[PDB]
This record gives C-alpha cells, sequence and structure tokens, in this order.
DNA sequence: TCCGCGGCCGCCCTGGAGAATCCCGGTGCCGAGGCCGCTCAATTGGTCGTAGACAGCTCTAGCACCGCTTAAACGCACGTACGCGCTGTCCCCCGCG
DNA sequence: CGCGGGGGACAGCGCGTACGTGCGTTTAAGCGGTGCTAGAGCTGTCTACGACCAATTGAGCGGCCTCGGCACCGGGATTCTCCAGGGCGGCCGCGGA
C-alpha cells in the first residue's frame, strides 16, 4: 500500500487494466485487498468486515466465495 | 561528420536554461555528510532536524556565486577570460575577506 | 557521514558553481582552493552558531541560530527567520 | 619592362544540417484565504510629572580683512624603459563517450 | 575518468612617449592682530503632553478545502551555430624582344 507505484499507476488515462501474477498469497488479506483496488478502485478499505475477525476452512471458503467474478 | 560543437557554442543556450531555472546544483547527501562531519568536532551526536541544512547550502552557494562573479570581473580586468588562483585571491582580498 | 565528506562539494560541482560566475575555463587547482575557502567560511559561521547554541541552553541547532551567527557579518537581508 | 598566365590554390558567403523555443492543451495535482471560535490588548479618561524649550543673560570666539614671506606648481627639455602592439608558443581543460 | 585540440594564457622584443626629474618664478596661504557681535546654551517655568488600566470591541487570526493555476512534453520553423565549395584580396614570378 505504502509503495510509490501504488499511487503512480492508479491514475492512468487508460480504459482497461490487466494484471498478471504467479500466485497471490493465501494469507495476509492486505495485499489481496490491494490487488482488488489495483484492478479498479471501488472497494472500501475496510477488509475486516468480510473476514479477518472469526475457522480457517470457513475463512478460506468465504475468501474464495467473494473473489470469484474476477 | 559528427556534430561536434565548437567549445563555447552550447554555453549560450545552456546559460539561457540555467539562468531561468532555479533548482539546486549540488548533491544533497554528500553535503549533509559534510555538515555532520564538521558538526561532530564542534558538538558530537547532534540530533539534526530536516531544517538547518538547506539554509546553509543556499547561503554558501550565494556567497560563492557572488565571489565567482567578482572573480570573473577580475579576470576580464586582467585582459583574459579564464579563472585562476590569483583572480580568486584578489577578489577575496578586495572583498575584505 | 563523519569521515572525509569535504569532497561533498565535488570537482564537477565546483565547475558548475563557477559556471554561474561567468567563466569559460576552470583550472585544476581551483577546486581544492575554493574547497578550503568554503571550509573556512563554514567553520567561521558554525563556530558562532554552536557558541550561540551553548549560550541558549539548547542541544539542537536551529536555522535561526545560524541566522544570528551570520547577523553580525553585517548585511542581514531576506531569508528564513529574518 | 610588358604582361599572359598559371599556380599556392585557401578564405567569407551560401546552403545544408543538429538541438531548442516556449508557448497551445492533458493529465495530474496544490496549498492560499474566508469562516465557527476567540481574545485580548487596543481606545478613551483621568491622574501624574516633568522637562524642555520661551526668555535672558552670557560668553566667547568667528571672521574677514591688513600686511608681510615663502612653497610646491608649472612649463620645458631631455631620459628611458616598460605597457602595449605584434607576434609566437604551448596547453589542458571543454565536449563527449 | 579520458582524449583531440584549439582558442586562449603567457612571454620577447621594438616604439616611443609619458611621465619623471632638474632649471627659474610665481599665487595665494600662515601668521600677528582686532573689534566687534552673532550663534550656542542652561536656568524660573508651566503646561501639555505621553502612559495604563475599566467597558467594549473588532479584527485578525486558528483550521480546512476548491480550484484556477503549476510542470512540461505531443508539436514544432526558426534561432543558434557549424562546416564544405566559389570567386576572389588578387600576389607573384618569369621570361621573348
Amino acid at each position: 500500500f505504502r509503495s510509490t507505484r501504488w499511487q503512480a499507476l492508479l491514475n492512468f488515462n487508460t480504459q482497461r487494466r490487466l494484471l498478471l501474477t504467479g500466485t497471490p498469497l493465501q494469507n495476509n488479506l492486505a495485499e489481496l485487498w490491494s490487488l482488488l483496488y489495483f484492478l479498479m478502485p471501488q472497494t472500501v478499505i475496510d477488509g475486516k468486515k468480510v473476514s479477518g475477525f472469526a475457522e480457517t476452512k470457513k475463512t478460506v471458503a468465504k475468501l474464495h466465495q467473494v473473489l470469484r467474478p474476477y | 561528420k559528427p556534430h561536434r560543437y565548437k567549445p563555447g557554442t552550447v554555453a549560450l543556450r545552456e546559460i539561457r536554461r540555467f539562468q531561468k531555472s532555479t533548482e539546486l546544483l549540488i548533491r544533497k547527501l554528500p553535503f549533509q555528510r559534510l555538515v555532520r562531519e564538521i558538526a561532530q568536532d564542534f558538538k558530537t551526536d547532534l540530533r539534526f532536524q530536516s531544517s538547518a541544512i538547506g539554509a546553509l547550502q543556499e547561503s554558501v552557494e550565494a556567497y560563492l556565486v557572488s565571489l565567482f562573479e567578482d572573480t570573473n570581473l577580475a579576470a576580464i580586468h586582467a585582459k583574459r577570460v579564464t579563472i585562476q588562483k590569483k583572480e580568486i585571491k584578489l577578489a577575496r582580498r578586495l572583498r575584505g575577506e | 557521514i563523519l569521515r572525509d565528506n569535504i569532497q561533498g562539494i565535488t570537482k564537477p560541482a565546483i565547475r558548475r558553481l563557477a559556471r554561474r560566475g561567468g567563466v569559460k575555463r576552470i583550472s585544476g587547482l581551483i577546486y581544492e582552493e575554493v574547497r578550503a575557502v568554503l571550509k573556512s567560511f563554514l567553520e567561521s559561521v558554525i563556530r558562532d552558531s554552536v557558541t550561540y547554541t551553548e549560550h541558549a541552553k539548547r542541544k539542537t541547532v536551529t536555522s535561526l541560530d545560524v541566522v544570528y551567527a551570520l547577523k553580525r557579518q553585517g548585511r542581514t537581508l531576506y531569508g528564513f527567520g529574518g
């Protein structure tokens, strides 16, 4: 989040975005939310409402059940 | 043939540029290293803030630029154009320093 | 940071500074002699600055401290803390 | 001695070329100044004082001149020797990778 | 940090004249005197003329946030300058009758 390119490449005059990665990290929902903002900036910064509060199997199932469309 | 400019040709547009532009011309981190190394002798382990450093470099830059202009005036007075040690010492002495 | 940083004002830096004075050629021994002149001026300013800092019961040196240090030079024109 | 001509051919003028110009816009960004609180010493009033020029003597030396007596200036004539002109030398940092 | 080199720093010697130094003879100041009077100046004075806190007060500020401007290249002949042929400053030399 604190990176310079986080703000550098988030304000381009481009109508479409494409992101390629090897494999996103399973834990540390911070970078998952960061990528969610990278694809397009609409999601709220509060990632603790969906998960991160309360178990691992349910947490990962909910994590996979919210990023399915993209 | 390569477009090798004669010495003193680029200087025209160069002085056109840097007379209008008003940015710095000295590396910052070596300068703060210098001011530290001169400060510890007077007072060790000084807790330097972000300020009190740019003012010193600006002041010394203005003083040395004035001295260099005076030295250029002395060199032109010496029926020449280049700088030398004697021009600098004469300009400094006539400045009261 | 504390060892041989007098070369911070480099030879290309001195050449660029002399460019602002209006000179075409800068001799080889110009760089170190103007380095010594800068060292002398900086030492003269900072001696007064640190003495004022000791007088003011202060451990840190502020910009206004060197402003007063240069004040008794006798010009005192515009600048921060003027 | 005329001068025909031929040569050393290389230099300002001309044409071609290299990089920048400082605005027209795009995109993105950037902290002045008025506005809910405020606060706080300013602005008159009354008292306090006080000293600092209005006279007034005062006092003391400025000054312009009258009348001698020199002192460097001034012109001139020659000396000379060193800045300057002219020219030659070398040099080492600027432009570029 | 490295190299080509070329305009520029630095010197050798002639010019000659431009001060510099040695001749007389001044123009105006220094000194002795002076007779005054004209400016510089503190004392009775007394008044007006400055300072400071009560009731109010306004006025500029303490803090945020919009938005018309900052920064400079897409966009680029001309400016700025540099470098290769042409006609030429002509220069000059040498030789039949």
